C-alpha cells in the first residue's frame, strides 16, 4: 500500500513540472 | 396532517413528553438518512428532523454526542424519538434539531455567480463562529470530521452561524484506529490522504482553513477528481512537504523520492485586495504538520478577527453582531489565559 501509492503520486508530480 | 410522538429532551432530564408537529417538508439528505423540516404545534417554531436507521443491537454514536452539546454556534438537539416503517422490521431514530434557513455554500455560491467575493466582515463573522464551535466540541475530544460549507448553517438577518450534522463525528482517544477516508475531498487533511489512522482533531482545523481560503478565493482552493489529485493540488500551493513533515503525518512514508516543488507564495494565491491578516491566518491553518496548525481557540484570538472585538462594530444591515464573547469554561479549557484577548474590556462587566 504505502510504496504503491507513492508511485502513482510521484508520477503525477513529474507531470506537473 | 399532524404527527404526535413521545419525544425525549436532547440534553434534558430524560423524561419523555408528548410532542406534536406538522407541515412536513423535505430539506435534503443528511450524512445518513434524509432531513425534514417541520413546525411544532405548541410553539409554532420550525425544526429540522433527521430520520436515521437505527440498529437495535448497538447504540447510536451521533445521538450520544448530540446529547452532550449545548452551544450557540452548534445546531442543538431539541428532542429525539423513535419510529418504524419502510418495509418495517426495524426502527428509525429521529433527531429533532434547530432549523436554520441558510448555508455558507448557498451564500458563497450567490456571490461567486455574480463574479464577486463575500465582504471580509462576513468572512470574519462566519469563520470566528465556526472556530468557537470547533473549540467547544474538541474540548470533549470530539472531532466533527464533516466540516464543509454545506454543514455551516446561517441566519442571514442575524449573521449567526451554526455547525450541523454530526453523523460522521467521533470522540477521539489515543491508541485507537480511525478511518482515514473521511470528510470531503476538497476539505480533506493531507495526513488523511496518506491513510494515517493516528490523526487528531486538527483535521477539522485544516478543513476550516479550506473554507476560509474558499471564501477569500471564491472557489475551492484544493479541487480535483481523484483522492490523489487532491494531494497534488495541495503541494502545488504548499510545496513538496519535507521529510520531517511526512514523518509527522504518516511515518510510513518518511523515506520516499517525492520531487521537490516550490511553494506558491500565499500572497500570489489570493486577490491583491485580500487582507494581510486573512493570509496569515490561512497560512497557520494549513500546515502539513497537524501539531503546527492553530487550535480553534488560538484562531479565534488571531488578529484577523480583531474587528469583531471593536466596541463599535456592526452588521452591514445596521444590526448588532451576534454574541461572540459568551465563552464558557469548557470552551476555554484548552487555554484559559487566552480570555484576556477573547473577551474585550467592553464585554467584561
Ligand atoms: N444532521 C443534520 C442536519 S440539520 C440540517 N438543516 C439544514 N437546513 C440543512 C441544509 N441545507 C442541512 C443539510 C446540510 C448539508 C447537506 C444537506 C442538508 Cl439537509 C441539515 C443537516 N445535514
Amino acid at each position: 500500500e504505502p510504496q504503491k501509492f507513492a508511485e502513482e503520486l510521484i508520477h503525477r508530480l513529474e507531470a506537473v513540472q | 396532517k399532524v404527527t404526535t410522538v413521545v419525544a425525549t429532551p436532547g440534553q434534558g432530564p430524560d423524561r419523555p413528553q408528548e410532542v406534536s408537529y406538522t407541515d412536513t417538508k423535505v430539506i435534503g439528505n443528511g450524512s445518513f438518512g434524509v432531513v425534514y423540516q417541520a413546525k411544532l404545534c405548541d410553539s409554532g417554531e420550525l425544526v429540522a428532523i433527521k430520520k436515521v436507521l437505527q440498529d437495535k443491537r448497538f447504540k447510536n454514536r451521533e445521538l450520544q454526542i448530540m446529547r452532550k452539546l449545548d452551544h450557540c454556534n452548534i445546531v442543538r438537539l431539541r428532542y429525539f424519538f423513535y419510529s418504524s416503517g419502510e418495509k418495517k422490521d426495524e426502527v428509525y431514530l429521529n433527531l429533532v434539531l434547530d432549523y436554520v434557513p441558510e448555508t455558507v455554500y448557498r451564500v458563497a455560491r450567490h456571490y461567486s455567480r455574480a463574479k464577486q467575493t463575500l465582504p471580509v466582515i462576513y468572512v470574519k463573522l462566519y469563520m470566528y463562529q465556526l472556530f468557537r464551535s470547533l473549540a467547544y466540541i474538541h474540548s470533549f475530544g470530539i472531532c466533527h470530521r464533516d466540516i464543509k460549507p454545506q454543514n455551516l448553517l446561517l441566519d442571514p438577518d442575524t449573521a449567526v452561524l451554526k455547525l450541523c450534522d454530526f453523523g460522521s463525528a467521533k470522540q477521539l482517544v489515543r491508541g485507537e484506529p480511525n478511518v482515514s477516508y473521511i470528510c470531503s475531498r476538497y476539505y480533506r487533511a493531507p495526513e488523511l490522504i496518506f491513510g494515517a489512522t493516528d490523526y487528531t482533531s486538527s483535521i477539522d482545523v485544516w478543513s476550516a482553513g479550506c473554507v476560509l481560503a474558499e471564501l477569500l478565493l471564491g472557489q475551492p482552493i484544493f479541487p480535483g477528481d481523484s483522492g490523489v489529485d487532491q494531494l497534488v493540488e495541495i503541494i502545488k500551493v504548499l510545496g513538496t512537504p519535507t521529510r520531517e513533515q511526512i514523518r509527522e503525518m504518516n511515518p510510513n512514508y518518511t523515506e520516499f523520492k517525492f520531487p521537490q516543488i516550490k511553494a506558491h507564495p500565499w500572497t500570489k494565491v489570493f486577490r491583491p485586495r485580500t487582507p494581510p491578516e486573512a493570509i496569515a491566518l490561512c497560512s497557520r491553518l494549513l500546515e502539513y504538520t497537524p501539531t503546527a496548525r492553530l487550535t480553534p481557540l488560538e484562531a479565534c484570538a488571531h488578529s484577523f478577527f480583531d474587528e469583531l472585538r471593536d466596541p463599535n462594530v456592526k452588521l452591514p444591515n445596521g444590526r448588532d453582531t451576534p454574541a461572540l464573547f459568551n465563552f464558557t469554561t469548557q470552551e476555554l479549557s484548552s487555554n484559559p489565559p487566552l480570555a484576556t484577548i477573547l473577551i474585550p474590556p467592553h464585554a467584561r462587566i
